[PDB]
RNA sequence: CAGCUUGUUGGUGGGGUGACGGCCUACCAAGGCGACGACGGGUAGCCGGCCUGAGAGGGUGUCCGGCCACACUGGGACUGA
RNA sequence: AGAAGCACCGGCCAACUACGUGCCAGCAGCCGCGGUAAUACGUAGGGUGCGAGCGUUGUCCGGAAUUACUGGGCGUAAAGAGCUCGUAGGUGGUUUGUCGCGUUGUUCGUGAAAUCUCACGGCUUAACUGUGAGCGUGCGGGCGAUACGGGCAGACUAGAGU
RNA sequence: CUGGGCAGUAACUGACGCUGAGGAGCGAAAGCGUGGGGAGCGAACAGGAUUAGAUACCCUGGUAGUCCACGCCGUAAACGGUGGGUACUAGGUGUGGGUUUCCUUCCUUGGGAUCCGUGCCGUAGCUAACGCAUUAAGUACCCCGCCUGGGGAGUACGGCC
RNA sequence: UCGAAGGUGGGAUCGGCGAUUGGGACGAAGUCGUAACAAGGUAGCCGUACCGGAAGGUGCGGCUGGAUC
């Protein structure tokens, strides 16, 4: 059992291949920091930061609703704990430009692929939105 | 394979593909002594004689030439210019001689691709 | 009416006791050059009737492609059942390249600024299907803008 | 007759 | 060794196309007048003339002792 | 590297256009190049973007080898490769002499070019294929003066509208480039793109 | 069917074990 | 090609060197390298760069330019900055 | 006046009508043609392509995503070790604070020239040369942050285990 | 005598986990060593039948062997033709083990919840198709291993056992 | 002292020749069989041991890429 990335978006995928309607899963600090920030960008409806019992919890609401029709496309993690991968502000991801919003790790922390541009700063592109 | 990591354990490598010719660490053309003139049997269907030569390059070696255009004037020997190519039909044909070249004469009554078979313009 | 492109017939055998019934079929798309593309395959004995239903088949089935000027907005990779062709905007472009009668889709889509490339089977028929695959997992910014909130807010300088 | 095989 | 540790140089390197992260292991010696460690401890080495076979590094500093 | 050098009637009616036409305004046939042309045939792309290819050769009369050397710096150039191909062609001096109007065909017009009849700023040049940049005046050679092909071509200029980007005196035939030579913008008797994807396959 | 794939290696295997029984001995032993 | 290594490994002292330096050298210690490829075999002058390719990369490194070695073969030394 | 030839022509692949020929001769890069009606052989003619070059051979790349980081596979297509254990190596959960090694940002130096890109300009144009900028993907030094990774110090617990 | 596993409990540690080249070990039947045993069966073998022929089928009889003690070789559909681990995603039907609720006797020891394992059908998804499908051949991470046209060939030279 | 070239002697390693010999490949109609594909006429296969000139057969054990059902 390892990299908790892969399971925080394949459960996402799985609930949107199923058009289920949340997702919970174990609380973090990442997990909490980029569902804040894929809140932000409006790929997905609210989220909360539960506590059943031992630890706690978080549970990501499904966005769609205009016709079932979900509002994710999908994703793909890029580095892989392994195959780490940085850039540098000038080589930054062009991933569906501007649409595949990378979630890119900074010296200030996590942010989006126009906010680092302008910021002008590198950082661990850690995976894609589409 | 996969696995960056098995990559890094173990690089990497084509299918390396055949050198294709012994013409004397593949010059592009040799001289050849010109012996042995055969009139051999291709595959079964193609019912035809084609004229080809055991022949001795600078190399040592006997090799089997194809022998392009009608008539020759070999007796085992009048030296060849060899160069490339294939037959298929052939098994051991590797090779073939430039009519009209060394010693060989062009082939004659050709009007057709002159450039060819040592053929020349009517001069 | 629209514009018609053919991609090469084939030929096909169904065997009986006495022998063989020949049969020719060739898969036929046509379009507007708008994106307005209709596909189909038909087959007959006779060349024209199998046309003429590839032709009813296209009339029946037209996808709108979310075109920008005369090209695609993202890159898109038309993964299908069989076949792999992955394309992308080319934004100057300036020329149309794609491989084999994936042009032909594209000279009866009307563009004119695309960098494509088709993978993995070469059998014609299923490098369409991918093809038409990619299209209809194209999406406009507006249509976006239906997934999330604040529209505009993305990079693109030209547009029109 | 042959020669080849046969 | 008589005046002399081995002391194990650890690095860390990319590959050049696949990128992958990974740790690089050399020798070294140290070359010093007065033996001041034991094993397993962290110590700074310093480069300068060489001495014997190459004996580039020096003992400078003891810092992290081993348990 | 040289001019083609023979008929006409050989390759306008194989690429199915009267391309110039000369004194006649085209030969009034139909369209079976050659032999057995009056049959149909078959189509393909490499058929047709090749014609298309040796419409703008013999349009414009200039060599594969050195139309490469053209289209590479098309495809160098930003904008529409096509577009640039044919303002660059544009830019030759046997082409604004020609749309001049200044000889009975373009043979003609770089013949002359190519004897140097028309100099340039102060060079008594002899290139059909000279670059012809904005301000880049042509020089009536003097020795061509007591002549014909100046006087009378002169005379008979209205057979080729001036283009747009430039102005010839005519009373001194100083052939004025203004602007940038956008034929692109103004007649452009075939296809651009057919030839820019044929020289990528 | 896809038995052909195993016979052309089954027949290989028979005469490299046959051709070594008729030289279980100096014929080959020595060697 | 997986065991290579006693001038090897380390120290002292001394010489020697344009010069630190087992470079050399007397004595002493017993180490050192190595599957994060020792020893060995085969192949090869290296690079800016040339060619290809969309590029990542591949091939190549011929002219020109820089660097390194060699001068019938081998060995040694003088003069001398 | 005084200076045009060469290759090809069934398809792949622009590029054909006939004659002669009759599994023979003979052509061919792959499929392949010729067994008396050859658009594939020899010739004429016609046409195509290029052009004082044109064709052939040879060699490298691509095309080949057929060594696949970008960018491929392993149920039967060739491919999952007969199974397990476990060393090196790889990899490693929640988390406080820490070092700032990695990475990132900045700055200095470095990265020669020529060559390459771009823009100008000069040889009557071009090639070429010339100017300038760019490129020079990259290193060290110095300068800030610390996200993530990593190391140290330490904690909780669901992981795993008892 | 002795190993392993599962449920519940959550008493204890507090990341001590997973994989694992090279390496070590277990590893059907056949076979081999030494020695015992040896009913029946039964390669080889013999004879008869069949067949043009039949050193094969068929039948008779019958050696080695099968069996046991201790050793070697270390192969096979040693196959689910599916490496291991981890997390997640329509259901239903059967089954094995155990725990626990409603019906608490309606006796049913039923229904329901939960954890493992098992076999079937099946949604999505995937797949060249066949088919897989909460035991994935789906989504997705880590590690290991193996191929890169068929033959020549998993053979030769070499080396280890 | 050092130390070339050379010599002596034995080893390593690479390569070529080599009667002869085995196997492999290819080749219009060669000669005796006809095992495999259907239940291919005794179902086939993997591994293993014995036998025959050959396809092969045979025995223990295994699978279904296998009859009937």
């Amino acid at each position: 059992m390892t990299d908790p990335i892969a399971d925080f978006l394949t459960r996402l995928r799985n609930a949107n291949s199923a058009y289920h309607d949340e997702v919970s899963l174990p609380h973090s600090k990442l997990k909490a920091n980029i569902a804040q920030i894929l809140k932000n960008e409006g790929y997905i409806s609210d989220f909360r930061t539960e506590d059943a019992r031992v630890g706690k919890s978080l549970v990501i609401q499904l966005k769609y609703g205009p016709s079932r029709e979900r509002s994710i496309a999908g994703l793909r993690r890029v580095s892989k704990p392994g195959l780490r991968v940085y850039a540098k502000s000038t080589n930054l991801p062009r991933v569906l430009g501007g649409l595949g919003v990378a979630i890119i790790s900074t010296s200030s922390g996590l942010l989006t692929d126009r906010q680092a541009a302008r910021q002008g700063v590198g950082g661990e592109v850690l995976a894609y939105v589409w | 394979m996969p696995t960056i990591q098995q990559l890094v354990r173990k690089g990497r490598r084509d299918k390396i593909s055949k050198v294709k010719t012994a013409a004397l660490k593949g010059s592009p053309q040799r001289r050849g002594v010109c012996t042995r003139v055969y009139t051999t049997t291709p595959k079964k269907p193609n019912s035809a004689l084609r004229k080809v030569a055991r022949v001795k390059l600078t190399s040592q070696v006997e090799v089997t030439a194809y022998i392009p255009g009608e008539g020759h004037n070999l007796q085992e020997h009048s030296m060849v210019l060899v160069r490339g190519g294939r037959v298929k039909d052939l098994p051991g044909v590797r090779y073939k001689i430039i009519r009209g070249s060394l010693d060989t004469q062009g082939v004659k009554n050709r009007k057709q691709a002159r450039s060819r078979y040592g053929a020349k313009k009517e001069k | 009416n629209y514009l018609e492109r053919v991609v090469a017939i084939n030929r096909v055998s169904k065997v009986v006791k006495g022998g063989r019934r020949f049969s020719f079929t060739a898969l036929v798309i046509v379009g507007d050059g708008n994106g307005m593309v209709g596909v189909g395959y038909g087959k007959a004995k006779e060349v024209p009737a199998a046309i003429a239903k590839g032709v009813e088949e296209a009339r029946k089935s037209f996808f709108r492609v979310p075109l920008i000027g005369g090209t695609i907005t993202h890159p898109v990779q038309g993964e299908a059942a069989a076949g792999v062709v992955l394309l992308r905007p080319a934004s100057p472009g300036t020329g149309v390249i794609a491989g084999g009668a994936a042009r032909a889709v594209l000279e009866c889509a009307g563009v004119h600024d695309i960098l494509a490339k088709s993978l993995g089977s070469d059998n014609a028929i299923n490098v369409v299907h991918a093809t038409v695959a990619a299209l209809k997992l194209l999406q406009r910014p507006e249509e976006v803008a239906a997934r999330r909130g604040l529209p505009i807010e993305d990079v693109a300088p030209a547009g029109m | 007759k042959a020669x080849r095989a046969a | 060794m008589q005046k002399t540790i081995v002391v194990e140089l650890e690095d860390r390197m990319r590959h050049p196309l696949y990128g992958k992260i990974i740790r690089t292991t050399k020798k070294v010696k140290a070359h010093d007048e007065d033996s001041v460690a034991g094993i397993g401890d962290r110590v700074s080495l310093m480069e300068t003339r060489p001495l014997s076979a190459t004996k580039r590094w020096r003992l400078v500093e003891i810092l992290e002792k081993a348990k | 590297m040289a001019r083609y050098t023979g008929p006409v009637t050989r390759k306008s009616r194989r690429l199915r256009t009267d391309l110039v036409g000369g004194d006649q305004a085209f030969e009034k046939r139909p369209y079976p190049p050659g032999q057995h042309g009056r049959a149909r045939i078959k189509e393909s792309e490499y058929l047709l973007q090749l014609q298309e290819k040796q419409k703008a050769r013999f349009t414009y009369g200039v060599m594969e080898k050195q139309f490469r050397r053209y289209y590479e710096e098309a495809v160098r150039q930003p904008g529409k490769t096509g577009e640039e191909l044919l303002k660059i062609l544009e830019s030759r001096l046997d082409n604004v002499i020609y749309r001049a109007g200044l000889a009975r065909t373009r043979r003609m017009a770089r013949q002359l070019v190519s004897h140097g009849h028309f100099n340039v700023n102060g060079v008594h040049v002899n290139v059909p294929s000279y670059r012809v940049s904005q301000y880049d005046i042509v020089d009536v050679r003097d020795k061509s003066l007591n002549t014909v092909p100046f006087q009378i071509a002169r005379e008979t200029a209205g057979e080729r509208p001036i283009p747009s980007w430039l102005q010839v005196v005519g009373e001194r035939q100083r052939v004025l480039i203004h602007q940038l030579p956008e034929r692109a913008q103004i007649d452009v008797p075939l296809t651009e793109q057919l030839i820019v994807e044929y020289y990528s396959k | 069917g896809s038995v052909i794939k195993k016979r052309r290696k089954r027949m290989s295997k028979k005469k490299h074990r046959k051709l070594l029984r008729r030289t279980r001995v100096q014929r080959r032993k020595l060697g």
